[PDB]
This record gives structure tokens, sequence and C-alpha cells, in this order.
């Protein structure tokens, strides 16, 4: 089934530029107390987020050092100390991963 | 300046600032009217970008009025012959003189100064001459700062000076 | 090709008189060839046409489509050469006054067909403009009220004369 | 229609289903967090718990452990439920997962969601926080309470 | 008449406001260095006594603009439209921080002012009535309160729910003409000048200069209208958003004189409220 006639340009714009077709605008637009940066309410800050996640990869890369090969899963919990920190009683047990630089005042 | 002089054969100390007053006002007054074949004449091209680079796409109403004090050469040098053929003469002239200046925008909107208050300014400015070199003359080449000078007068925009924009991985000090 | 746009920024206006109202600076900024739609860029500046330029960038951060980060960085670009070169005041006061898709120059591929048969495919290019005006976004015009009708209607009624009469 | 569906549909079909699932929980047990399409951590998030569940009910008991065998296909991750998450999580009686949308993703623009089990060893999340009491509209409210109370 | 005292007090606040800013040794700079959890160490460097943390908030983004309440400058509040005197380090306070306190105090002192210049415009011309003071009630009250005197022949009087509901009327009319809270900081003798009539406000400026080591005094306007502050105000009239005058109650000691304590409470666009909590704060507000 092939178009019997050219469609217009006048009846195109009207298909074209309807509001249904258009993009809306967002209200969900928040600042992110912590970083000043835009975040969407109902989804987590980018900016913390990548932050937390490259501290998280940081601490990914420490535990396969210590761990050594794959299927070597621990047995016992594990606690991340930074420097100058060592472990307390509840620490006392647990697997410890060491990190070269200070403690993020985020992470508590 | 026996060096300079044995070069020229007809060369005057004495008659030299009236002749650097009247090379640096119409330098000064050609830029209101951006004529920049008359600058190439009377600036050297060392000192052309110095001082026509940030004046594009703006306006320049300086003027020149009475100044307090004569003119008068402070320092001679001359050129230790880095170059064949190439010889380099320097003279440095003390000015105490008042001026006008207002700078617009692109849009006529005024920057800096304004435009019938006269300032008071003093400036050290060195000329210097290719030697050897026929058809030379002695053309503006720079102005000299001094380290105890006063600030200029302040800008009438308010400037934010960003901090240091971070990486989130990246921790403020 | 024409590349008008990039000339706008290089008037120069004569000097105001003290007894004149403060012109607003504005801006002409774009970006040549995005291997992009234009039809597609067009929404994407039909969107921020009328908004300030934080209020711009927000929505365009939060947009999920290709052109959006580009026509950010667009914006973000004129923000800083307005404050630097343009002599803006302040970056937060301004607004997107016109924004707009235009087309690029194209490629011609070839499209196999399932038989000998084939078709010829356009490899699409777009530029984006924008121009920035200092100043904060003009009020959007007020939906017509019911007096704003009947005014209108009784002016046509009161505007007739006697037709085909001397 | 698909009125009172509980399940999606994903994968190659609903072993692909399984198996996707599978491997998104192994992820989690192993990583303690894992990013992944909100709609798969959704529909995975329903296991994660139940598998704390019979995490908890024993190390010793066999049809615990034929479950823990098939839910995780790396199997030193088998000691690490009984041992070190199922202990965990002995007071309370729920929610061991905590689920939170995440910004799309860069090439396909999915909607996106981070899964942890909750009281891992890693950065804590920015997590979303409700206004302080110390707020205009939260210290009006504070007075209404305390005249309430003070009126029994 | 009022209009004519009106006209005048503007005529000194205006006088007081070139004299003010005549002394300004031609545009000198100041360095504003930010101290903020967001956009950290950014430098604004501004004019003396022309610029105001508003502007510096215009040098950040429209987002500072628009959630910025106060200033704390040097860890003192400031308004935003307060023009900065002096290098200083500046951080911006909104109504969603961890201790919003003194954005809390500044809004409701605001709304108080807003009342007294509200109440003052709505009575009859052959009436009297004489603002005292807005004093310094706490938000955990429930409603901001502002004293007013009025003349003898409407001592009998209580005001009508109509009454009340053309004073909300009038205070959101106030609210939609989008009244920027001038500010301005004088010697005592301004303000006695300005505030000759009026026994109550002489006697609130007296207190207010003896507290203070020298005889600096605040003063507000928002249009026409100029009031003796306790403290820094909100930017703008337009903050407001949900605004009842609650009740009015007559102070038990009427010994002297019959004093009418105007009660209402408020909130900002920032912190709205359902229509089923408005209410309960509404229930509260007229105890
Ligand atoms: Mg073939
Ligand atoms: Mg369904
Ligand atoms: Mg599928
Ligand atoms: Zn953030």
């Amino acid at each position: 089934a092939a178009p019997k006639n050219r469609r217009t340009i006048e009846v195109n714009r009207c298909r074209r530029r309807n509001p249904q077709k258009l993009i809306k605008v967002k209200n969900n637009i928040d600042v992110c107390p912590e970083c000043g940066h835009l975040k969407q309410k109902h989804v987590l800050c980018a900016y913390c987020y990548e932050k937390v996640c490259k501290e998280t990869a940081e601490i990914r890369r420490q535990i396969g050092k210590q761990e050594g090969g794959p299927f070597k899963a621990p047995t016992i919990e594990t606690v991340v100390l930074y420097t100058g920190e060592t472990p307390s009683e509840q620490d006392q047990g647990k697997r410890i991963i060491e990190r070269d630089r200070k403690r993020p005042s985020w992470f508590t | 300046i026996r060096r300079i002089k044995d070069y020229d054969a007809n060369f005057k100390i004495k008659d030299f600032p009236e002749k650097a007053k009247d090379i640096f006002i119409e330098a000064h007054l050609c830029l209101n009217n951006s004529d920049h074949d008359r600058l190439h004449t009377l600036v050297t091209e060392h000192c052309f970008p110095d001082m026509t680079w940030d004046i594009k796409y703006k306006t320049v109403r300086w003027s020149f009025v009475e100044s307090l004090e004569p003119s008068h050469v402070v320092q001679v040098r001359c050129s230790s012959m880095m170059n064949q053929g190439n010889v380099y003469g320097q003279i440095t002239v003390r000015m105490h003189t008042r001026q006008t200046l207002a700078i617009y925008d692109r849009f006529g909107r005024l920057m800096y100064g304004q435009e019938d208050v006269p300032k008071d300014v003093l400036e050290y400015v060195v000329f210097e001459k290719q030697l050897t070199n026929p058809y030379g003359s002695w053309r503006m080449h720079t102005k000299i700062v001094p380290p105890w000078a006063p600030p200029k007068q302040p800008i009438l925009k308010t400037v934010m000076i960003p901090g240091p924009q971070l990486k989130p991985e990246e921790e403020y000090e | 090709i024409s590349r008008k746009w990039e000339k706008k920024n290089k008037i120069v206006y004569p000097p105001q008189l003290p007894g004149e109202p403060r012109r607003p600076a504005e801006i002409y900024h774009c970006r040549r060839q995005i291997k992009y739609s234009k039809d597609k860029m067009w929404y994407l500046a039909k969107l921020i046409r009328g908004m300030s330029i934080d209020q711009a960038l927000a929505q365009l951060e939060f947009n999920d489509k290709k052109g959006a980060k580009i026509i950010k960085e667009v914006l973000l670009e004129a923000q800083d050469m307005a404050v630097r070169d343009h002599n803006v005041e302040f970056r937060s006061n301004l607004y997107i006054a016109e924004s707009t898709s235009g087309r690029g120059q194209c490629l011609k591929r070839i499209r196999y067909h399932g038989r000998g048969r084939f078709g010829i495919m356009e490899k699409v290019y777009c530029h984006y403009f924008v121009k920035l005006v200092e100043g904060p976004p003009p009020p959007p015009e007020p939906p017509k009220t019911a007096v704003a009708h009947a005014k209108e209607y009784i002016q046509q009624l009161r505007s007739r004369t006697i037709v085909h009469t001397l | 229609i698909s009125h009172g569906r509980v399940f999606r549909r994903m994968g190659l079909g609903p072993e692909s289903r399984i198996h996707l699932l599978r491997n998104l929980l192994t992820g989690l047990v192993r990583h303690e967090r894992i990013e992944a399409p909100w709609a798969r951590v959704d529909e995975m998030r329903g296991y994660a718990e139940k598998l704390i569940d019979y995490g908890k009910l024993g190390d010793t008991n066999e049809r615990a452990m034929r479950m823990a065998d098939f839910w995780l296909t790396e199997k030193d991750l088998i000691p690490k439920l009984f041992q070190v998450l199922a202990p965990r999580y002995k007071d309370q009686t729920g929610g061991y997962t905590r689920m939170l949308q995440i910004p799309n993703r860069s090439l396909d623009r999915a909607k996106m969601a981070v899964i942890e089990y909750k009281g891992n060893c890693l950065p804590p999340l920015p997590l979303p926080r409700r206004d302080s009491h110390l707020t205009l509209l939260n210290q009006l409210l504070q007075g209404l309470r305390q005249d309430l109370r003070q009126s029994q | 008449s009022p209009t004519e005292l009106t006209e005048m007090r503007n005529d000194l606040f205006n006088k007081e406001k070139a004299r003010q800013l005549s002394l300004t040794p031609r545009t000198e700079k100041i360095e504003v260095k930010h101290v903020g959890k967001t956009d950290p160490g950014t430098v604004f460097v501004m004019n003396k006594n022309i610029s105001t943390p508003y502007s510096c908030a215009m040098h950040l983004s429209e987002w500072y603009c628009r959630k910025s309440i106060l200033a704390l400058v040097d860890g003192q509040p400031w308004d935003m439209y307060k023009p900065l005197t002096k290098s200083c380090e500046i951080k911006f306070l909104t109504f969603k921080d961890c201790d919003p306190g003194e954005v809390n105090k500044a809004y409701w002192r605001s709304c108080a002012m807003m009342m007294g210049c509200v109440i003052e415009r709505a009575f009859k011309d052959e009436y009297m009535v004489n603002l005292v003071r807005a004093p310094e009630v706490p938000v955990i009250s429930g409603a901001f309160c502002y004293d007013v005197v009025l003349d003898s022949k409407l001592d009998e009087w209580m005001p009508t729910k109509e009454n009340l509901r053309s004073f909300t009327k009038d205070a959101h009319a106030l609210i939609y003409k989008d009244l920027p809270f001038e500010t301005l900081e004088v010697e005592a003798k301004v303000a006695l000048e300005i505030f000759q009539h009026s026994k109550y406000k002489v006697d609130f400026i007296e207190e207010k200069a003896s507290q203070n080591p020298e005889r600096i005094v605040k003063l507000h306007r928002i249009g026409d209208f100029i009031d003796v502050s306790e403290g820094p105000l909100i930017p703008r009239t337009s903050i407001c958003f949900q605004y009842e005058v609650s009740a009015v109650h007559n102070l038990q000691p009427t010994q002297p004189s019959l004093i009418r304590r105007f009660q209402g409470v408020s909130l900002p666009v920032h912190l709205r409220a359902h229509f089923t909590i408005w209410d309960k704060l509404l229930e509260r507000s007229r105890k």
C-alpha cells in the first residue's frame, strides 16, 4: 500500500510539531546538597555515586590482591581500614583491608 | 650614544624627548581610529600585538591633555651584535603626563575609565631603532612597569574567580 | 557553504550615550557537522528556546537523547565565552534567544536490499545554532482572557462599515 | 491480558530467566553490591531475600544446601552464605537488600539500579534522606505534637 | 492623613540611602571567599558597597539565587539584598539545611512585618491604627504575632471570620506584588526623624540603639511601608506561599491601653504543606 499523494510541509509540520511529539519539561531536577551538582529526585546523584563507585573499585582491587586467584571468598566478615587506623574489638577476627589514602568524610 | 651617532651622523639627545612625545601621542591617537597602517610606522613589531590584540572588537576613546613635567631620557643602550648586519639602539624616556581613557564593549557599554576626567600617569617608555638599516626610524618598543607602581583604577565589572574544579574521586583541601 | 553565524559576534556597535538604556549583550555560537539528524536535533533546540541558561542546562543534563549532550557542550562554551570575551556580568544572567538546527553536508552510501536491487543511504549531519542574550528570560505570553476576547469581538463589530454604498 | 502475573518475561525464555537471575544473585553474594538494569534487579531482589532465609535455615540442612548449591554457581560462595551472610541477618526477619535507582546507562539509556546486601564492608551509598527535624514545617508540626500530648 | 506620612517617610528613606551611596570611594573592590560544601574556594571580586550576596549567587548559578534565603557573612546572618562592606567569607543558607534556625527566624520576622503592613492599610481613614512591634516569638509556638494599638472607637469591636479573610486576601495581594525586602543600616537620629509620630516606635528604636555598642539600628521597606526590625529578613515577598491571618486576641492587662495581638501562620514555596496538614497548622495558630 503506497501513498497516493505527496504529504505537504503544512500537514507534516502539524504532525511533527504536535505537543505529543514534543519533549516535556522535567520538574524533578534539584540540587544535590552534598556536591551541588544537579540530581533528579528519586535517583541517586550521579557525581556522589561516581565518587562512591571509585572508592568501591579501589577496595575491590585490594580485596582481589589479598585473596589471590579465584574461588577464595573468605568465611569471615571484612573491614576496611585507612591510614592511621587500628582494628577495634569488633574489627578483631575480621579480614583487614588496607588503603594507602585517608578516610573520606562521607565514609563513616 | 656615540655608537648611535656614528651611524646617524646627525642625532641630538636634547631634541629626542619632543620626538618621543609626538610618536607616543600619535600612536595612542590612531588606536582610537584603529588605523594599523600608521601604527606600524610609529610602533615596533614587538609592541604592536601588546597594544592591539585586546583592543579588537571594542572602542577606545584615549585622549591627551597637558603634561605636568617635560619628558627626559633616562637610559641609552645598544645591541651587542647578535646578528650580522643588525644593530639596535634603545632609548628609555620618563613621561609624567595626564591622560583620559574610556574603553567600551562591542555593544558600546563602558568597561573602563571615564571620558572627561583626566588621570595622572608616570611611564617609562623604551624606543628601539634598527641601525645599519636605511629608512629606519625611532618607534615605541616597550613600556617598563615599576614594581612599586600604584595599582590601576578598578574595573566596573564584578568578576568571579572560580575554585578548583574537582573530579568525584578528588578531595578538596 | 556559508558561515554567517560566526561573523555575527564580530559586530561592533558605537558607544552609547549616557541618556540611553543599557544594550543587552548578544552571543552567537554554533557547532558545525554534528553527526546527527537535523530533524531529531530540532526537538532539543525547540525545548530550550525560551529558557534561561541554567534551566536549559538542567533539562539537557537529564535528557536521554544523543544531541542533548552536544547542545549542553555548545551552551557551556557559549556561557564561558559570553563572560570572557563579550563582557557579560554574570554567567547565570543569560537566556536562549535563538535555538535552531540546520542541515549539514552529507554523504551518500549504498544500502543493499534483498535482491539485485538496492537503496541510497544518506549519512546525516547537522549544525546547531544558538543565540544567548544577557538578562532574565522574557515572561511567556499570557493566555487570552474572556475579557480580551470580548474586547476584540466588540472591536470587530465597531469596525464594520456599510459596504458597497455611497 | 496479564492480570496477576508476577514474573517478568526476560532472556531467551523461562530457563534463561532463571539463569540470568542466578548470575546476578551470584554476583551479589560475591560483591555485596551490584549494578544492573532496573527490571532485572527488581526481579532478582525477591530471590536475594529468599536465599538468606535458606541460609538461616542451617548449614546442616540438606534441602537448604541443595538450594544454595543451585543458586550459587561459584561454590566458594556457599560457605560465605551460611557462615557470613546468614549470621549477619540473624536479628532481623527480613529487608536484607537495599535497592536504589541509578542514573541511566550511557550506551543504551537503560534504567539502572544498584542492589546491595545491608551491612556490607563497602563505602556507603549516597542514600536519600528525609528533611531535618529543625526545618520550619517540621518545627510547626513538632509544636502541634507537643500541644496534643499536653492536652492528653 | 496616612498618605502624607508614608510619603514623607519614603522621602527620608530615599535621602538616607542616597547619602550612604554617595560616600562610596569610587567603586572599591572587595575579595569575598565562598566557604561552603558546594563549589568550594571560589572568590568574588566585587564592589565595596554596591554589590550584594544575591549578586554573588548570580555569579554562581540560578539555583543559588532561587534557594538561598540568607547569607552567612563571617558567621553572621546577612540579608540577600543587604550590601556588603568588607572582604569576608560568605556561605548561603537555605530552608533545607541541617540547622536552618536562622532562616526560620528570618522568615518568621519577615511574615510578621508583612502582616503589619497589611493591617495598617486595612482599616478605614476615620479609625486610628498604631503599630507597636513584632515580638520574637519562636516558630515552635505555631503563629507569628504583631502587637497593635487601635482607637478607642473599636474597643468593643471584635473582627469577624470575613475580616480575617480580608486581611488574608490583602496579604496574598502583597505576595503577588513581588516586592524586595529593602534594608537600611542607619544612626539612631535618622530613625527618630522617620518614626517621630509613633511613640511605640520611638521607644523600640531607643532600646535597640541601647543594646548596640553604637546607636546603629536596622530598617526594612517592602513598598511605601517602613518598619524597624529585630534582625535580618528573607530576600523577597514572593517566598511566602501559604499565608493566612489566623486570629486576633486582646491582651489581658488592659489598664492603660488596649493592645491587639494579631496572629498568623505561613510556609514558603520551598516547604509547601498539603491541605490537610495546613488545616491543622491553622487550628493551632488561632490559639
Ligand atoms: Mg547477490
Ligand atoms: Mg503487567
Ligand atoms: Mg526480550
Ligand atoms: Zn551529589
